[PDB]
């Protein structure tokens, strides 16, 4: 069922470094925020006319280190991002200029998250901490719990919590090889969830925000289910997953494995496709895997930054 | 009969030489890793939730 074949389309050439994360809002489907080891954000416009996908529209400058990861508002006008020089960066996404310079990380942040609304700044950082701050540059919180690095936090978003709430959930992991889960309004702990033989590089709340996704050094990727605190599946990579990322309109898992890209069918737990593109003059054993992952909007089309400085956009071609 | 000539060479322990550096400069000291137990593989072990 749902035979479904994705060909490759475009590739956003541009980047001089890996490209270690992507984001997209999905208010604006057209715009695609690009952060590489160039220490350089580049701003792309999306075009349905011919062999390139996408355009650059502005390179983001100010960043002295390694740019980990990206995020763009909600609103699609504003993007987040974090370096290695310890330091997030806010920037206008037509302006170009900085607006915030966030201050406080003893170690070189690793991930940044948006909250749903635009009200605070979620940092994960090599400090074995987590940092709030507001949207003027302050920082409000500074959540700890994790005894190493933590790699990776994504806001589990609020799909039809009771009404309404106003609690901001959101998940956490690293280097400790545990995730857990923080509630903010107030902004403390929540459940916890132990199940990595070893350390958490990725972790990616569904876009419902009922499961959430994790991955690691064995490959071991790990559904858990954050409303019923319990587990919801777990598969096994094999490889070096570098990078997952939900889809909104299927029910699907890719998976940046250090050998190609895999994506697993959710409801029947079994992979369904394999992305492996066509290099020259390697010698296969260091072909350029992917390290950033990220959906469109609708579901429609899949980018991946590699190590080869390249954004490789995957379409959703269905032939029957 | 004449003069004698004395130089003197101590070198301190660089350990205990405060106000610089504490060791020599190819002395390389490597943290002994922890050792920890992975086995528990669902442990989704759950804290009471605060709003």
């Amino acid at each position: 069922s749902s035979n479904i074949m994705l060909v490759l389309r475009g590739t956003l050439e541009g980047h001089n470094g890996w490209v270690t994360s992507l984001s997209t809002s999905a208010a604006q489907p057209n715009l695609l925020v690009s952060g590489s080891r160039d220490k350089t954000l580049i701003s792309w416009r999306l075009t349905e006319n011919e062999q390139q996908f996408g355009v650059p529209v502005r390179s983001y400058k100010g960043h002295s280190h390694i740019v980990q990861d990206v995020v763009v508002s909600a609103d699609g006008n504003y993007a987040v991002s974090a370096s290695w020089d310890k330091t997030l960066r806010l920037w206008n996404l037509a302006t170009g200029n900085s607006e915030a310079r966030f201050v406080g990380h003893t170690g070189d942040v690793l991930s940044v998250a948006i909250d749903a609304n635009s009200s605070k700044i979620i940092s994960a950082s090599r400090d074995k901490t987590i940092r709030v701050w507001n949207t003027v540059g302050d920082c409000a919180y500074v959540l700890l719990g994790h005894t190493d690095w933590v790699t990776k936090v994504r806001v589990a978003p609020k799909n039809l919590e009771d009404v309404d709430d106003g609690r901001i959930t959101f998940v956490s992991a690293g280097m400790d090889k545990i995730v857990r889960s923080w509630s903010l309004n107030s902004y403390r702990i929540e459940a916890d969830f132990i199940g990595h033989n070893n350390y958490i590089n990725v972790v990616q709340p569904s876009p419902d925000g009922s499961l959430a996704a994790s991955a690691g050094k064995d490959g071991q990727i790990y559904v858990w289910n954050l409303k019923h605190k319990s587990a919801f599946m777990n598969f096994d990579a094999k490889d070096e997953v570098f990078a997952l990322a939900f889809s909104p309109s299927r029910f699907w898992l890719t998976a940046a494995t250090a050998s190609g890209i895999k994506i697993y069918d959710l409801e029947n737990e079994v992979l369904i496709d394999e992305l492996k593109p066509e290099f020259a003059g390697y010698t296969k054993a260091q072909d350029p895997h992917a390290v950033s992952l990220a959906w469109s909007a609708d579901g429609q089309t899949l980018f991946a930054g590699y190590t080869d400085n390249v954004i490789r956009v995957w379409q959703v071609m269905t032939a029957n | 009969q004449g003069v004698l000539g004395i130089k003197v060479k101590i070198m301190k322990d660089p350990s205990r030489n405060t106000s610089g550096p504490k060791a020599l400069p190819d002395a390389v000291t490597i943290i002994e890793p922890k050792e920890e137990e992975p086995v528990l593989e669902p442990s989704v072990k759950d804290y009471r939730p605060t709003e």
